[PDB]
DNA sequence: GGGACAAAGGGCTTTCAGAGGAAACCCATCCG
């Protein structure tokens, strides 16, 4: 029920990641995995060319299957055995790509460090799902990909409604009065 | 807390409203700290802390679905299909008017600083925007904590950002505490090995992700301690305020 | 072979601002009145190609508008421009390619580029479709406490003028290495009482409105990108198509669907590669490459 | 085959303004006073088809009104009209389709169109239902410092006149490639003391008021698109049904619910597509296409 | 002249996938 989809993923050039820069520019191909951020309710993302895959009999992809009821932590820890544990961990490989990314100088004691900011995959999905049901009507809505959003990520392909962003508009000084 | 310089009613157009993947609006305190560091390195004058207040701000567009800026063909991979409506890669823009306070350590004179600041401001940027106009800078002198209220009140009128800290995380705190998140620093993930495409081959390179903290907006006349409204670089790649967590 | 770097970037050397609109009289241009936007609702028919059996139904739309009041008959558009130097300074990369390009260049004539950039403002091309319907357009330009007034016609076919030279020579000095200069521009027109004005639009996802106009705290304004686009419409240096277009790499007009400077051995990148690899270019080619390098952007692939 | 481009649009070449309503005397038309709107509350019965059980209940409504003062007996409606040229110049797209369409046209006679456009204003069709109940209607047209006075009846059945031709000759020259021309139009009525006037309503959602009228600073006015609709009611060139209608693709009247020029080989898009593909059009078809191009719209898909 | 590699460019393209969803906030002082 789960293994066949794992051979499906490893057959293509798929990758598992928690942070990536593809959320800022579609042409980016930078994928890295963080092990210290894995928890009970940590959402992860995956990338395969054209996001084709094969759906289940009821119809599900890996992004939905692993992020439904926290079977990712149920497998990463090894509660389902050591057969589905090594294969999944084999996909967690870094991939460096800095073309078309921001680069900023930051003060680090005596000297400077150049940094390339990238976005986190867990935060977008977690915030969208948590905030859609709490009625927080002080947010924007952004859609990635465009006319064909199936070539950016797996989360964008399935979450076609659009990710949510905080509206950080500050109060403004009203004129024609004291303040 | 000795010498302060005030520049009020600065008009900037085309500010990059996208500070992170989930924050759209005011630039974080990191942008103003970097502007102060750039002023210090270019001008040769040591700057201690920076304070910013929002006079006006507006994100282009509507209540939701802010805006999209049209793109153009500018890469060397096309020429045949580069004739109709290049892809988007969204990038929001906004327009705002701010007020800035800079802590300066300079005692050579009193009027040279105004000229040297005005020289740098005429050719500077704020989060990628273009400065339209600004008022003449003036310098205030503080000898003790009691007269810090006067230099604080010299910044009227504007809304200053104060730090309140995070309890659990920004998502739960925003719904419950009713505050807005902000970026205060970056966390390093892994070191860059290939140094070919980087803008500098001497500075070490890192992959970083933003760290979020919750802030609040307060009137200048309602600030208890002025040291809570000044930001500066901290430890472990963070930006922190002198007064710590703001408490009423 | 001196292969170009993977990513090459340059800054923008011309900085415009958001234009502001006011309503004044032709003889009382001292006191100004702001122009609001407002919202209206219109009704009509459905005329869409390919749908003939649905043409007997109605159509209700909600739009924005902007027009002068019935007691004012003059539109005033005011803005500022900044010209800065430090050309041939790459923002990302370039240690030998940029120096070779700089050495190959700097022999071009910046006087023509400075004349054309100032003429696009003086003649009145910076203001869009608000131009039509006006019997008199007056331009007031201020720089270094020295004002000039223009009533120049013939926006196309750049011709020799006496007053534009005193600004073109200053801009030429700034372009080939100097500090910064600032020009304050004001435009007066004679559209009439109640005439409709055309501020900038926006591309926004579907909302309660069908056409939303740009504004700044309830006052109609224009985007800085729109102001800057009209300034650099000087590309006259190709084979045909008089009434020139804006200078862009692979110079194309997406509105018209046509792309000049196509794959016929006249591109920005082809000329840039050929200039550093030995043989120099003609006057028109360097004048185009330098003008395009004045415009910012990142080149790579 | 020369298919039409995906994006293709034209701007508007006839620009009217919002009409202003004043109350004056028939022999003292120098001094004018505004016409306010106000609000009233009325009571009536419930007469709705299909509900005879609730026919004995009351009905309280609130509406707006507008009527002349009891000491004035003349209504004055004033506005301005602007005609601009540069026809056959597409705003969006068109490098081969627009040029071929312009080549196929421009052989038509602009004289009839310029005559009818001016006649629809002079005969008094721009002023709507306010016409009824008046025994004397006067029209004053000012252009090029030359005044013209009209008292012509028979709004329909275009006849020959000597004063309409002089203005129509100026309009026709501007239409076939020129700058702009402007007309000042004033209409005088003879309704009588205390008579009711009919300004333009507004499309409003659910609210307290059942009928609110368009007003500018509390003064009654008329929408400019309503004024422009009556100017271009010249489409007499279809098979029957004299007393023509306005020119529109798939020429339809939503008020009557019928749609002329349906899918029976008489469309704007069909004729425009066939004109460039070999066979030309007739005189009436060329005049219809030119008239529909003077009016704006989108043609592509 | 034939074989291999890389780059650039175009075109034959074309492969890939897919319907959620509901609502106007933060906040009152210096100065002539």
């Amino acid at each position: 029920m789960i293994k066949e989809m794992i051979e499906d993923f490893i057959s293509k050039g798929g990758l598992i990641f928690t942070h990536s820069g593809r959320y800022t520019n579609t042409n980016n191909s930078c994928f890295i995995f963080n092990k210290n951020d894995i928890g009970v309710d940590t959402k992860v993302d995956m990338y395969t060319p054209k996001s084709a895959g094969i759906k289940n009999e009821e119809g599900e992809n890996l992004w939905q299957v692993l992020n439904k009821a926290n079977m990712f932590y149920r497998i990463y820890s090894g509660e389902l055995g050591e057969e589905l544990q090594y294969l999944l961990k084999s996909c967690c490989t870094a991939k460096e790509d800095v073309t078309t990314l921001p680069q900023i100088y930051f003060k680090n004691g005596e000297g400077y460090d150049i940094l390339v900011p990238i976005g986190n995959a867990h935060n977008l999905i977690s915030g969208t799902e948590y905030l859609w049901e709490h009625k927080y009507y002080n947010t924007f809505t952004q859609k990635l990909g465009g006319s064909n959003p199936q070539n950016c990520t797996h989360a964008c392909n399935k979450m076609r409604g659009g990710f949510k962003q905080f509206n950080c508009t500050p109060p403004q000084v009203e004129d024609n009065y004291n303040a | 807390m000795r010498k302060f310089i005030i520049v009020k009613n600065v008009k900037v157009d085309g500010i990059n409203a996208k500070s992170s993947d989930i924050t759209v609006g005011m630039p974080p305190a990191t942008t103003f700290c970097g502007l102060g560091e750039t002023m210090s390195i270019k001008t040769g004058i040591v700057v201690k802390a920076v304070s910013y207040g929002s006079v006006k701000f507006e994100v282009r567009g509507s209540r939701f679905n802010t805006s999209v800026t049209k793109f153009a063909w500018q890469d060397r991979g096309n020429g045949g299909k580069a004739n109709n409506n290049s892809p988007i890669q969204p990038k929001p823009l906004a327009d705002g008017v701010f007020t800035l306070c800079f802590e300066v350590e300079w005692e050579d004179c009193a009027e040279v600083l105004v000229d040297k600041v005005t020289n740098f401001i005429n050719t500077a940027r704020i989060a990628g925007g273009t400065i339209a106009s600004f008022n003449k800078p003036f310098v205030k002198v503080a000898k003790d904590a009691e007269e810090l209220a006067s230099v604080k009140n010299a910044m009227m009128p504007c809304y200053v950002v104060v730090d309140c800290g995070v309890e659990v995380n920004i998502f739960e705190d925003a719904v419950n505490r009713k505050l807005q998140p902000m970026v205060n620093g970056y966390k390093k993930l892994e070191k860059i090995v290939d140094n070919k495409h980087m803008r500098d081959k001497f500075t070490p390179a890192y992959l970083a992700t933003p760290t979020y903290t919750m802030i609040g907006y307060k009137m200048v006349s309602n600030v208890d301690n002025f040291d809570q409204a000044l930001w500066q670089y901290g430890e472990n790649t963070k930006v922190k305020t002198i007064g710590g967590i703001y408490n009423d | 072979k001196l292969k170009a770097p993977a990513v090459l970037a340059y800054s923008r050397k011309i900085n415009p601002t958001n234009a502001l609109m006011f309503a004044v009289n032709w003889s009382d241009r001292d006191n100004t009145t702001a122009v609001m936007v407002g919202t209206k609702t219109v009704a009509g028919t459905q005329s869409v190609r390919g749908n003939p059996n649905d043409a007997d139904k109605g159509n209700i739309q909600t739009v924005n508008f902007a027009n002068l009041p019935h007691n004012k008959n003059t539109l005033l558009v005011k803005y500022n421009v900044k010209f800065v130097g430090d050309v041939f300074k790459a923002e990302l990369g370039g240690g030998e390619y940029s120096n070779t390009l700089q050495t190959a260049l700097e022999n071009t004539d910046f006087g023509t580029l400075a004349y054309r950039y100032v003429y696009n403002i003086a003649a009145g091309r910076t203001l869009w479709r608000n131009r039509v319907g006006a019997e008199s357009i007056e331009t007031v330009i201020t720089v270094n406490d020295q004002t000039f007034t223009f009533s120049d016609l013939l926006v196309n076919e750049f011709d020799e003028d006496v007053d534009v030279a005193e600004i073109a020579d200053m801009v030429a000095g700034v372009l080939s290495g100097e500090g910064f200069v600032t020009l304050k521009v004001e435009h007066y027109m004679l559209l009439g009482e109640g005439s409709e004005v055309f501020p900038s639009q926006e591309f926004v996802e579907n909302s309660k409105l069908s056409k939303q106009l740009f504004d700044l705290n309830g006052q109609a304004a224009m985007h800085d990108q729109k102001i800057g686009n009209a300034i650099r419409t000087i590309d006259t240096w190709y084979e045909d198509a008089t009434t020139p277009i804006a200078v862009e790499p692979y110079g194309s007009v997406v509105r018209n669907g046509v792309a000049y400077r196509a794959g016929n051995k006249t591109d920005l990148f082809t000329l840039m590669d050929g200039a550093v690899n030995g043989k120099s270019l003609t006057e028109e080619d360097q004048m185009f490459v330098t003008a395009n390098l004045i415009r910012g952007g990142v080149f790579g692939g």
